[PDB]
């Protein structure tokens, strides 16, 4: 009878969400075609038998939309929820915030509202985007300025592209990601985070794939989601909830970016060597190479840390590896969390797409944690901020579409507001 | 034998780029459609195809489709009498000569033809439209090809 | 959707849109003709960027050529595609403007660009919603530099809110094709920089170097070097027209490229090149093309890296690789020629990734790139037009046309303060 | 069988001329039968129809439109002429040419025809008109070009 | 069958030459399931990796081993034929050659054949390509040559 | 996933190398065409040392060609495997240099080597971890000892920590082919004592007295001495790309061989040389090398161990054999020939073996050396060029170029307080 709306904007939100959903029919059973040969959670069903996936895409620049249009799994989504755009955004937050994003976004809310009539409940939101993106940085924050007014109390939830240190593909892309930490600071309940870098050293030395693509990265991420949201799709000895995961991870309504780390990252000849414990599973969590996210450790403190399993797993060793987990004093916490780890079981082990890179595996184990390591990200990005600002490069269309270049100076003073709350509370 | 298979790759070359060339044909099917007002009567026969090429079909490029469609159906009749020129016969050859003929035809009603993996045109295509009039063309090449690798296993075989 | 009308003038513009033509109808698969008969339903998709739908089974290509000396335009119609193009496209003048950019702006200007105006509205208009403009002039042909500076400092005005994106060839000293280069360049660049977005640069010195160096051409005519001109062109706006797996456009471009609105010079680049007796010889990979990328012997214009700094550096590849191999060797590429780029601007390189590569092709390379060493480009003219007035040299033309000499010294004083701009961001 | 499928286009395109010019062939055998003065009898008949265009004609439209039928009927004569020589037999196909063969024979009456749902020939008229009047005329185009449409079928169907 | 035994070292010769090469012909495969994207179902017929090379195949040597395999497997075809030819045979012995043609048949399907002792060529790929993507392709000359060497032995062993 | 670039300079250097590049293709098996065409996987499995990848099975050369006179480069190209090297290496100059060394160090060559070093970067940069650069070159002809004495000077200053191999043919007293060549063998040699790492001295009066004595051969030209020469270099890799019971890279025989900066020259050798009537008559066995490394005949210089004393050497085994008669026998001649070697090192053999033969012979073994007769041989080249310095002569091709005789000088005393210093540890 739950349900859960998911929307991806941008078309970092598009190569996500067509393997995000790729799994989904992969995992229930289900044909390209939306018919089968617990499905109600996130698809919506029609009476002759047909699926609808109760999800929304925005794009602007519509030719990667135009693949789904006549992709493999074509039948499979619906034809008016896809909202095609008419001109890309282009690496432009105040293109995106007060000319474009200001024209499809009445149509993306009345779309929403058509389907939260279907929605008889509807547990929350998941929110897909990138930060170094053009649409998925504006047009995400006004709506997220629009769907706050619009609903009061709903879950809110975010999975980000955040902008790895060394590898790049823009330039304005700190001008982009400033103007979303402003934004998504004041609403967004939380952020987790992602960057292709530690993605391209984690698909080299454990997939044992030399060449990877955004599709190998596209399976890897929409696998963390899936394991994510599988509590509410498939039963289990101890489930959690969009509003449980949400509040046992944001201590304060500022520090609200959290991370992840996946384990088993691990090859099909890998695995048959390699035994898959309950120890080994959650050990290579906290492991730093196979962190989700290129900072490591070493400076950082954890703040909270949601577990989420699937499969064969025997409650027992899950706290018998975390209580092993807890021993070793090269571990950092601070003195005001002992108590600060969560445990989320799920009865149906994750499958593995046909052809999948990845191995088959009996049990496996998803992590989304908080931390103090991610100041230092940041401690790079707003030195990043403030040089190109210093000679005021890149301004001239910012001024012209709409925003004002005060806003340049009065979102810095946020983006060190952030930090020293990062400071205080990391002592 | 080895004339038959060279055919057979020649029929699967050209059936490869169909299927690249696919939209194509979904465009010409249409606009065929919106020339003759035929929108209740489904397109169910390659001599329906055939008329529809002849007097509803303008473009150079839907006619392009709609002569590859036709080369297609020639080159299914030209291996089916070169299999019956090289082949002496057998009880599942013959079972398979007469519904390869039978498929062949240009009065073959499609409308019952839905084709198998790895013949994913119904999944790239739309199959309310399909279902509609354009399933039958989408499917008759694929279980055509299908019988006639069967056939080519049988020959193999004896 | 979007879209982009293309323009021509002059006796250089209109033999290179001829060969520009000749290969995004190849890539498209257009026939001489005008009908289609490609292998590919992708080609048909977005094929309307470029033209425009026509009865028959026709495609009209909608491009604007215009010449005041009509010697050129009839071998426009003697070309291999000279039955494709439109007959009422084609504008002609009484008397050429004869090499003057006195002749081509204020006599001979007004009356033909008025009946060409007739053209460019209408179709312009017939679209939804324009995209940009492509425009192929020369600054040492009169014809081709004032008549089309004029139409590019009036369809600006018509069209205020839109991108404009020339392809302008500057002159080199030892293929010195007129007198008056330091003359019409001058009166050229000077209301290129105030009225244009964006301009590339492309000297014809090099090319005779590449078609010797590169690929070792025996017999290198003028339809080999606009080949390697027309093809560098299409990878420009190669994702408007296919889809990728990171789209962009040129205002993806502009907006990651211009520091501000003043300095907007680049310099391309064409690089899969192999010469015709090592196509069994060399292998077909990223570390072969991003060293092939920033190599000297590349860049389409008589200019040297190492005189300067790269501002930012763009680059639209295309083709079927693996992402991260752009991730990784434009990053190092960063990291060891770290002085050949700027220090106040991070992530300077741009990458974006299309899907269909050109026939004949397995993978292409394009490059564009600003550079603080084009100053050698513009303080060259600047010294050979103060040696042309310091002893009065061909001011007699001009003196009886009308033009004040004191436009000579405004244009000359504002160029002179801007090669400074490029200057003063190198130190 | 080219030319065959030449005539088969040529026949098709002539039965769409004579079905554009449908309502002026039925006040052609109107005063047909003022001029006849054979009221009672209903027009079904190939000869009548001979002796009514030698006699009771009295205008050149109404010449050219009876030239017209009359052609369309010879040229069916002599594709029937084609189609009971170009197949072997069974006896589905032996009735299927002497229903053609009865048809196109001007001796038969053709009040007995009336068409089915694929041709709308028969609701374009007037009551009486499409009802007893000229029913069978107006049917026997479609009739013979369904036999026509279900002799490709058959020999389409049959393996030689 | 003198010249049956003299093309059965002829056989064995070329077998050696083929272990020899035979990783080459596992990278062989490899570049042409990758470049077909077929990596999700395994080669099951020699005529599918000999449509494989004609498709997929790009370098020489891959191409020269899988051609050495074709022209392997039509000498042992070759040689099956040849054993009708010069022998009677016995009932046994027609149970043998009967196996060695549907093993030797291009369209049978070889994914369920391994091999065992003294023949290593299971052990000279991975355990998951053996098992299912080239366990049948590596291990198909030492069943077939075992096959050949106990039709040779049944012939010598007929009375005369 | 080691890899060696070769580069080849001079006629000489080009000659040698072009026979250097036809023998390990020759044991690999490629056509001259460039079509793979190795029967066996071995050399598959350890093939990227020497040859790059193309696209559809071209195993490229990783050779580098430079030489200032055209004329060599088109019959190089014309050669039997001329037509599959890399033309991009390929940079040929016009003027030939003249045997004159200051024309590869200031004039003609010394423009040309900024182009030389762009090409050895295009080669260097596509690697991982390179071992270094084996360089075929020759003392004799000036425009590869100027410009090529130059290279190894401008590499070492690049490249601080790689390997640095280089065949070179020392000049010869009876087969004194230049006039100039003790100047060429002086002004070069002051190159090669510094800044060079292993340094193979070829003598060609022993290749000359090896196809006399040993083989009596009737019609040996160019095309067979060099055989016998191109088997060497692969005996110096031997083990890098043939993988078996004992391996050793290069620096783990550089290392090994050299005790001080000042002794790194190396008498080359190969083994298994037959005289053709005597293949049926002579048994195959690790015994019958004893004696044919150790003999003197098979030396390739014209030296004798009577006359210096062994430091180290080196001889590396080639094909399927035991340990215990390798060892064995090595016991005998260390008992029997232990004036040869100095008293003060002991082990002084190094043995390494490899198990793949080359093709048409069952077992291989080649020869490296480190003795005291080098020093009389340098000895002999200092004594003429003191001889030619005291009149002054021939100077006027070299001072008139604007180098000074300063540098003559230094060399002089460069090159007696080389062979000074081998007489102390003699
Ligand atoms: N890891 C990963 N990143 C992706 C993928 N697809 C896109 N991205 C990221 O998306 C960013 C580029 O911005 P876009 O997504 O193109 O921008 P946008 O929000 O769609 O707005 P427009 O460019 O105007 O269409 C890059 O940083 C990519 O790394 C993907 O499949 N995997
Ligand atoms: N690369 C290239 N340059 C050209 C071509 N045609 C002309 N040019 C250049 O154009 C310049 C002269 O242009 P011109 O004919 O005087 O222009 P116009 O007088 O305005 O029509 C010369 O410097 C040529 O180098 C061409 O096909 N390719
Ligand atoms: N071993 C050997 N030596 C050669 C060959 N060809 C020439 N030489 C020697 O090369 C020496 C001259 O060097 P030269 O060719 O002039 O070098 P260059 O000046 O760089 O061209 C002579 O003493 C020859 O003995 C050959 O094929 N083999
Ligand atoms: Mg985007």
């Amino acid at each position: 009878m739950r349900e859960c709306i998911s929307i991806h904007v941008g078309q970092a939100g598009v190569q996500i969400g067509n393997a995000c959903w790729e799994l989904y029919c992969l995992e229930h059973g289900i044909q390209p075609d939306g018919q089968m040969p617990s499905f109600n959670t996130f698809f919506s069903e029609t009476g002759a038998g047909k699926h609808v996936p109760r999800a929304v895409f925005v794009d602007l620049e519509p030719t990667v939309i135009d693949e789904v249009r006549t992709g493999t799994y074509r039948q499979l989504f619906h034809p008016e929820q896809l909202i095609t755009g008419k001109e890309d955004a282009a690496n432009n937050y105040a293109r995106g915030h007060y000319t474009i994003g200001k024209e499809i976004i009445d149509l993306v809310l009345d779309r929403i509202r058509k389907l939260a009539d279907q929605c008889t409940g509807l547990q929350g939101f998941l929110v897909f985007h990138s930060f170094g993106g053009g649409t998925g940085s504006g047009f995400t924050s006004l709506l997220m300025e629009r769907l706050s007014v619009d609903y009061g109390k709903k879950s809110k939830l975010e999975f980000s592209i955040y902008p790895a240190p060394q590898v790049s593909t823009a330039v304005v892309e700190p001008y982009n990601s400033i103007l979303t930490t402003h934004t998504t600071l004041e609403h967004s309940d939380c952020a987790f985070m992602v960057d292709n870098e530690a993605i391209y050293d984690i698909c080299r030395r454990n997939l044992d794939i030399e060449r990877p693509t955004y599709t190998n990265l596209n399976r890897l991420i929409g696998q963390i989601v899936s394991s994510i949201t599988a509590s509410l799709r498939f039963d289990g000895a101890l489930n959690v909830d969009l509003t449980e995961f949400q509040t046992n991870l944001v201590p304060y309504p500022r520090i609200h970016f959290p991370l992840a780390t996946y384990a088993p990252v691990i090859s099909a000849e890998k695995a048959y060597h390699e035994q898959l414990s309950v120890a080994e599973i959650t050990n290579a969590c906290f492991e730093p190479a196979n962190q989700m996210v290129k900072c490591d450790p070493r400076h950082g403190k954890y703040m909270a840390c949601c577990l989420l399993y699937r499969g064969d797993v025997v409650p027992k060793d899950v706290n018998a590896a975390i209580a092993t987990i807890k021993t070793k004093r090269t571990i950092q916490f601070v003195d005001w969390c002992p108590t600060g780890f969560k445990v989320g079981i799920n009865y149906q082990p994750p499958t593995v797409v046909p052809g999948g890179d990845l191995a088959k595996v009996q049990r496996a184990v998803c992590m989304l944690s908080n931390t103090t390591a991610i100041a230092e990200a940041w401690a790079r990005l707003d030195h990043k901020f403030d040089l190109m600002y210093a000679k005021r490069a890149f301004v001239h269309w910012y001024v012209g579409e709409g925003m004002e270049e005060g806003e340049f100076s009065e979102a810095r003073e946020d983006m060190a507001a952030l930090e020293k709350d990062y400071e205080e509370v990391g002592v | 034998m080895n004339e038959v298979k060279e055919s057979l790759r020649s029929i699967e070359q050209k059936y490869k780029l169909f299927q690249q060339q696919q939209l194509t044909f979904t465009a010409a099917l249409e606009h065929c459609r919106e020339n003759a007002h035929d929108k209740i009567r489904p397109i169910s026969s390659i001599g329906q195809v055939q008329s529809y090429m002849e007097h509803y079909c303008n473009s150079s490029t839907d006619r392009r489709v709609l002569l590859m469609f036709l080369d297609i159906c020639s080159e299914l009749n030209k291996l089916c009498q070169h299999f019956e020129a090289v082949h002496s016969g057998t009880p599942v050859t013959n079972n398979l000569l007469e519904k390869c003929k039978t498929l062949v035809s240009q009065s073959n009603d499609l409308s019952s033809l839905r084709a198998k993996y790895p013949h994913d045109v119904v999944n790239h295509l739309s199959c309310d439209e399909a279902r509609n009039h354009y399933g039958g063309v989408v499917s008759l090449i694929p279980l055509i090809l299908d019988l006639m690798k069967e056939w080519i296993a049988h020959s193999e075989k004896l | 959707m979007r879209e982009i009308v293309h323009l021509q003038a002059g006796q250089c513009g209109n033999q290179i849109g001829a060969k520009f033509w000749e290969v995004i109808s190849d890539e498209h698969g257009i026939d001489p003709t005008g009908t289609y008969h490609g292998d590919s339903d992708l080609q048909l998709e977005r094929i309307n960027v470029y033209y425009n739908e026509a009865t028959g089974g026709k495609y009209v290509p909608r491009a604007v050529l215009v010449d005041l000396e009509p010697g050129t335009m009839d071998s426009v119609r003697s070309g291999p595609f000279g039955q494709i193009f439109r007959p009422d496209n084609f504008v002609f003048g009484q008397s050429g403007a004869g090499n003057n950019w006195a002749k081509g702006h204020y006599t001979e200007g007004a009356e033909l660009v008025d009946s060409v105006l007739d053209v460019v509205r209408k179709e312009a208009e017939s679209c939804d919603c324009l995209q940009g403009f492509q425009l192929t002039h020369s600054l040492g042909g009169g014809t081709g530099s004032g008549m089309g500076t004029l139409l590019i400092s009036k369809i600006r005005e018509e069209y205020p809110d839109r991108i404009m994106n020339t392809f302008s060839v500057v002159p080199s000293p030892k293929v010195s094709d007129t007198v008056v280069e330091p003359y019409n360049a001058t009166l050229s660049v000077h209301q290129l920089v105030e009225n244009t977005d964006e301009t590339y640069c492309i000297d014809n010195e090099a090319l005779y170097d590449i078609c010797f160096r590169t690929l070792k051409l025996t017999t290198p005519t003028y339809g080999d070097l606009n080949h390697l001109v027309s093809a560098t062109m299409s990878g420009v706006t190669t994702c408007l027209r296919f889809p990728g797996q990171l789209n962009a456009d040129l205002r993806k471009l502009a907006v990651n490229m211009v520091p501000f609105p003043r300095l907007h010079f680049f310099m391309p680049g064409f690089a899969p090149l192999t010469s015709r007796g090592s196509q069994q010889y060399r292998a077909l990979t990223v570390p072969e093309l991003t060293q092939q990328m920033f190599d000297a012997k590349n860049m389409m214009a008589a200019c040297d890296p190492r005189h300067g700094r790269y501002l930012t550096v763009a680059a639209v590849f295309r083709g079927r690789m693996s992402m991260k191999e752009v991730d990784e060797q434009m990053l190092n590429v960063q990291n060891k020629n770290s002085s050949y780029f700027v220090e106040w601007i991070p992530n300077n390189v741009k990458t974006a990734v299309c899907d269909i590569p050109p026939r004949g092709l397995k993978m292409s390379a394009t490059f564009i790139g600003n550079s603080t060493a084009i100053q050698e480009l513009f303080k060259r003219i600047s010294e050979q037009f103060t040696a042309m007035f310091r002893r009065k040299a061909f001011l007699h033309w001009y003196t009886g046309e009308g033009m004040d000499e004191m436009e000579f010294t405004e244009a000359e004083s504002n160029m002179n303060d801007l090669v400074s701009e490029y200057q003063q961001y190198q130190d």
